[PDB]
């Protein structure tokens, strides 16, 4: 009973069984500060059965540093009481409760227990009970720029899926007598040693088809081994292997046992000696709090730091830790004890929420067992950070001032940022900015642009949007929500509804981009990322990129004159199948889905567009004949959709659907089998329909069959929608109208000066004149997946499954068909939180204006396997131009609006280079090989005039610069790379 | 994109392409018109075939869209001019120039591959009745590829 | 010398190299074992992204070292 209209993106990551187990699990959360509230929010959005909160501590002002469900009117009220009301709105299927008192025996009601803001003695008392009663225990901590996570899921945890990857499958070419399985030509199995596989459709060795998994011994990228198959047969031909994933037994240790001999997870291999330090440091923090009535060391206090280091030495002596304590790092942990950062809270909350989901679903590999993290490279160095500047001021930013100071707070409050996109990452980024106090000063401002509107499926991970907000613009709703969170942002946020691209340069122009401080991308496509990267490179602005995919994520930072841009690297492109495979010889459900999408486009979109264009353009026929490669198709489509097969009722739509069923699932297959019979052989004697090619079979229409009726209904409904008829879903009309169909006879055709022009002219003359039919338009079908009543996904699924039955392929369902055809990107709230935390940790580095490239970090992570890694950004390449060091990315030539001849003379006289090619946009302004007359015409013109003349379009009034690409050769004739030219209009 | 396109254009200009001639249309660098000469030892001998090449914005990281314009009777070229070449769909890498694409197209013209056809009827005629395929190809190249 | 490469999806790869090998040779070996073009590979060792044109000894990569093979993602 999972609501797939809300959990559409999350089910592509977890699955139906995982969410079914999730919806029966109870989660208790102790602590309702920023980390606790982040964990609770992510858990509520995930869809657990219920969430219970326990935090009787009255609210204090500093708690607002990372708690976004607390307002300044709630001071003196318990945090849980004022947080449950706001948490109860995130998801209607997840009740949120509050307990005013906690007892040990009360813990047996919960599937998972999360502990934050609790002393070590209480944690030991709770864990001693949860461990022996088989309850998952997670303990999280966030101290300044330091974080810790501990997981204990019991001694006999069972993990059904350890990596979250789809099972591997492949097509075999031959299996020898010794189990040497070989893949097809240039096909990689992708298996590892110790994996299990099962075989089907193997010819010559039926025994392998029973289904028992067999061990895999990888011998190469194309072959592996399964053992001795002597008894099963001598040799096997063809077949398909599929990986089998087996459960794993994971054993955890209790907190009391784990303190003595911890097992670390390393978020960064560049600093492998630190987690042992943090292990002692956090225990010393707990001891110090115990010795000082629960009070942490004061910010940047030396006496407290010395006492804390004494505690650290005592603990290291007691635990018999043979480690050398780094005094600077430990005292840094002491200084930032009272820090409460929203970025660290978001990062650790995403991680801990993912761990909670692992506990409640027995999926993905949990942490084992300690995860200590630091982002100490984010500490500012351009301001004064001392006891005087870090003391609390009695404001909501005390938690952040305790780490960064008041001067850095003033720097943050004067930011002028630009956020592109308002999706999940956009909402998280806006919330983090509101909590940090970004652009709350006199000179601060926030600009957020997004052209989309709120949908039901967006609410699952965009927590700023409520069901009442469906149908409104994302940017306005996000701005209002964040203004509610931080009232100081009233009037400091401007929201646009513009798509960022070449067509919006009149709004996001020179004046707009010259006032910014940084740009943050929250997009979901690569084209927009490349465009924004080019704009930032031209205007020399810092850029923050971030991306997610299911449980994986990455963040990158682009710094002017220091690092390379986003577009300086390549990513794996999408997989496009050969046209022959799609058109005639499919062997996967993806091929059939692509074919069905093409069929939908060619039946309900292209002919309608041709008909509409015929009735609008007064010179469409001649232009189509001249330009279009196959005008016959266009003319036939116009004729058929105008006069020949125009439906006067829904009955004719049903008959048309039946005719198309025959056309696409019975007759083309007969023609194909006539051309290539099932017993045909290739040029080398091998059978034609073997291996990647599957012999098809024509389908005979059966009304009672589900798939045939689904296709008929969907096609008839879509045709009626095209012609604006009253569609029906009553089976009686279909049954009574499809019983009188007379299939026209069909027999495959064997085949066996220039009059085709006369035929085209005759066909054109048969069409009614455009003047007679004015105002008559047919509505094209624009593909839309999120609507479950437009029959688009229904039609695509029916067509794909029918073609699968043609070629004996296993059909999919609406869920997988929508995933594949819709090109849906799996999404999670936890990954979004993690990436937002990392981006906001890099944002403070950008604000501080750090110059060295080793102080920035690009981050990558996969939460399904618990992998985190960081690497320095790549420095921008340098080159030698005219014996000068020139940056290959961030350097440009600035020139006035001079003539082409003057530009060539300048490059010859100043840089000593000969200009050979000069282009702007998509045109070719100048080339060395052009005829002398054309050049002599184009030489005395200014660059603006030349561009206007060549492009045949006047420059817009708001245009203030031109970007030119120039290729030039030196004196010796060697080509030399040069930066682009910025002509000032 | 512009830099790579101009470098390829200059490379074509410097080295004599002989049996090919590719160049931009008008002043647009993202739209080329190429000419291919039918191999002498083939049914398409003495024919001129026009191709349209559309470079995407992401060039050279996405393959160019190359489509025949002159009608040709080939098992691997359909009526829309689409060419069944692996280097244009999924085997494209940012290291192949248009010259190698034209050489691949010429090689495809010099010998078809009916075992993996794009036009099943032409492949059937080629596999069954070779002489009739030869006659049809000669008639088509005299009717469309000469002029 | 033998090194290990771990992918962002959890796969493990074993490579037989020498300390004098360039990053280009390592990328070619990874392409042979995985089919990923060398220009689309992002290798990380000890917090440093390996760049083409240098050698393993520049990064102090020794036997039984672990590299990470990562990539960028397009959701958001
Ligand atoms: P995720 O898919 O959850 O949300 C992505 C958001 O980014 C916005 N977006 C995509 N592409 C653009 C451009 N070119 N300009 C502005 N905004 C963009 C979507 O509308 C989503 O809100
Ligand atoms: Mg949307
Ligand atoms: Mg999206």
């Amino acid at each position: 009973t999972i609501d797939e209209g809300l959990y559409s993106r999350q089910l592509y990551v977890l699955g139906h069984e995982a969410m079914k187990q999730m919806s029966q699990s109870n989660v208790l959360i102790i602590g309702c500060k920023g980390l606790g509230v982040e964990i609770a929010k992510n858990v509520c959005l995930a869809g657990v059965k219920s969430v219970t909160l326990y935090d009787p501590q009255p609210t204090r002002i500093e708690d607002l540093s990372s708690q976004y469900f607390l307002t300044e009117d709630d001071i003196g009220v318990p945090r849980a009481k004022v947080t449950v009301s706001k948490l109860a709105e995130l998801n209607q299927y997840v009740p949120v409760s509050v307990v005013d008192e906690l007892s040990t025996e009360y813990l047996k009601n919960f599937k998972c227990v999360v502990v934050t803001e609790t002393s070590l003695t209480k944690q030991l008392e709770i864990n001693d009970f949860t461990h022996k009663n088989h309850i998952a225990y997670i303990a999280a901590d966030s101290r300044g720029l330091f974080g810790s996570i501990f997981c204990d899921f019991g001694e006999n945890f069972i993990c059904t899926d350890t990596d979250g990857n789809e099972p591997l499958t492949g097509m075999i070419a031959s299996i020898t007598d010794d189990g040497v399985v070989t893949m097809l030509e240039e096909t990689r199995h992708g298996l590892e040693n110790g994996d299990f596989v099962k075989f089907t459709e193997v010819k010559g060795m039926p025994g392998l088809n029973d289904g028992t998994p067999r061990k895999v011994e990888v011998k190469g990228p194309y072959t592996f081994s399964i053992g001795s198959v002597k008894d099963l047969g001598s040799a096997g031909y063809n077949g398909v292997f599929t990986q089998v994933k087996v459960p794993t037994k994971i054993s955890f240790k209790s907190l009391r046992e784990s303190l003595k001999d911890p097992e670390y997870v390393y978020p960064d291999f560049g600093k492998m000696m630190r987690p042992p330090q943090y292990h002692i440091a956090f225990q010393a923090l707990s001891a110090f709090a115990d010795a000082h009535e629960g009070s942490l060391p004061r910010p940047r206090n030396d006496i407290d730091a010395a006492e804390f280091f004494e505690f650290c030495k005592k603990i290291a002596s007691t635990l018999q830790f043979d480690v050398e304590l780094d005094e600077k790092l430990i005292k840094e942990i002491s200084y930032q004890a009272r820090g409460d950062l929203v970025a660290m809270s978001a990062f650790l909350g995403g991680a801990v929420a993912q761990e909670v989901l692992k506990a409640t679903t027995s999926k993905f590999y949990p942490l084992k067992q300690y995860f200590y993290f630091d982002s100490l490279e984010s500490l500012p160095s351009s301001v004064t950070i001392s006891e005087e500047t870090c003391k609390p001021r009695g404001c909501r930013y005390d938690g952040q001032i305790a780490v960064f100071g008041s001067e850095f707070q003033e720097k943050i409050a004067s930011l002028s940022t630009f956020l592109v996109g308002a999706g999940a990452i956009g909402c998280e980024m806006l919330k983090n900015w509101a909590m940090m106090g970004v652009a709350t000063g006199e000179s601060g401002h926030i600009s957020v642009t997004d052209m989309d509107s709120i949908e039901k499926s967006n609410l699952n991970r965009q927590f700023l949007f409520r069901p009442r907000d469906v149908g409104k613009l994302k940017s306005e709703c996000a701005s209002t929500a964040v203004s509610i969170m931080n009232p100081s942002l009233t009037g400091k946020i401007t929201s646009y509804q513009e798509r960022v691209g070449p067509e919006s340069e009149g709004i996001f122009g020179d004046e707009f981009f010259e006032k910014l401080s940084l740009v943050t991308n929250a997009l979901d496509n690569v084209e927009a990322r490349m465009y924004v990267d080019r704009r930032c490179v031209f205007f020399e602005k810092p850029l923050l990129e971030s991306g997610t995919l299911g449980t994986k994520g990455n963040t990158q930072v682009v710094v002017p004159h220091l690092t390379e841009s986003y577009g300086s690297s390549q990513d794996p492109p999408e997989k496009s199948f050969p046209i022959c495979t799609l058109k005639n010889f499919p062997n996967r459900i993806e091929h059939t889905i692509a074919w069905a999408r093409d069929l939908f486009e060619g039946l309900f979109k292209q002919p309608i567009d041709n008909v509409n264009m015929y009735l609008s353009s007064p010179n469409f026929l001649e232009t189509s004949l001249k330009t279009s490669s196959n005008p016959r198709e266009v003319l036939e489509n116009i004729r058929d959709y105008l006069v020949t097969e125009k439906p006067l009722s829904f009955e004719e739509c049903i008959m048309w659907a039946r005719l198309q069923f025959d056309k696409f699932f019975n007759n083309n297959i007969q023609q194909l089998l006539f051309n290539f019979p099932k017993d045909s052989v290739t040029s080398t004697g091998q059978p034609f329909w073997s291996g990647p090619k599957r012999a098809p079979t024509p389908l005979s229409f059966d009304i009672h069959n589900r798939e045939h009726f689904d296709f008929i209904v969907a096609a008839a409904s879509l045709y009626a929608f095209n012609y604006g008829l009253k569609s029906e879903t009553d089976p009686a009309i279909y049954e009574r109208v499809l019983a009188g169909y007379n299939p026209p006879p069909f027999a495959p055709k064997s085949g066996i000066a220039n009059k085709d022009k006369q035929e085209l002219k005759s066909i054109a003359d048969s069409l009614p004149p455009p003047s007679s039919l004015v105002g008559f338009r047919l509505t094209p079908a624009e593909f839309e997946k999120d609507d479950d009543s437009n029959h688009h996904i229904d039609f695509i699924t029916a067509a794909s499954n029918l073609r699968a039955m043609n070629y004996d392929i296993t059909p999919a369902d609406r869920f997988k068909t929508k995933f594949v055809a819709g090109k849906i990107v799996p999404a999670m709230c936890t990954s979004t939180a993690v990436v937002s935390g990392l981006v906001c940790l890099e944002l403070v580095k950008l604000v501080d204006g750090k110059k060295k490239i080793e102080e920035y970090k690009n981050g990558f992570f996969n939460l399904a396997i618990g992998l985190f890694t960081f690497s320095d950004p790549i420095a921008s390449p340098k080159m030698k131009v005219n014996g000068k060091e020139i940056d290959k990315i961030w350097d440009r030539y600035n020139l006035p609006d001079c003539t082409l001849q003057e530009l060539i003379d300048y490059f010859q006289k100043e840089e000593g280079l000969e200009v050979t090619m000069l282009s702007s946009g998509v045109s070719l302004l100048y080339a060395n090989f052009q005829p002398p007359k054309k050049l002599a015409e184009r030489l005395p013109l200014k660059i603006s005039e030349l561009v206007e003349q060549i492009t045949k379009k006047k420059l817009e009034p708001f245009r203030k610069h031109l970007v030119l690409e120039i290729c030039c050769d030196d004196a010796n004739g060697e080509d030399v790379e040069v930066p682009f030219i910025c002509i000032k209009l | 994109a512009l830099k790579r396109i101009n470098r390829e254009l200059a490379d074509l200009g410097k080295d004599p392409p002989s049996s090919s001639s590719a160049g931009p249309v008008g002043d647009d660098l993202f739209h080329w018109q190429a000419t291919i000469m039918g191999p002498a030892d083939s049914p398409y001998a003495g024919g001129v075939f026009f191709l349209s090449i559309h470079f995407p914005t992401d060039y050279p990281f996405k393959p160019p869209k190359v489509n025949f314009t002159t009608r040709i009777y080939h098992p691997n070229i359909n009526s829309n001019g689409s060419i069944c070449l692996d280097i244009l769909r999924d085997q494209w890498s940012p290291a192949l120039t248009i010259s190698k694409v034209l050489l691949s197209i010429s090689s495809l013209l010099t010998d078809p591959n009916p075992d993996d056809p794009l036009v099943p009827e032409i492949a059937h005629v080629y596999k069954t009745d070779r002489s009739r395929y030869e006659l049809s190809a000669r008639e088509w190249t005299r009717k469309y590829a000469i002029g | 010398m033998q090194i290990f490469v771990k992918t962002l999806t959890g796969k493990t790869i074993t490579l037989e190299v020498e300390s004098s090998d360039t990053i280009d040779n390592v990328k070619s070996k990874i392409q042979d074992k995985e089919g990923i073009p060398p220009d689309q590979q992002r290798l990380i060792f000890a917090g440093k992204q390996l760049e083409d044109g240098r050698t393993l000894s520049d990064y102090n990569i020794q036997k039984e070292s672990t590299l990470h093979l990562v990539l960028r993602l397009r959701g958001g």
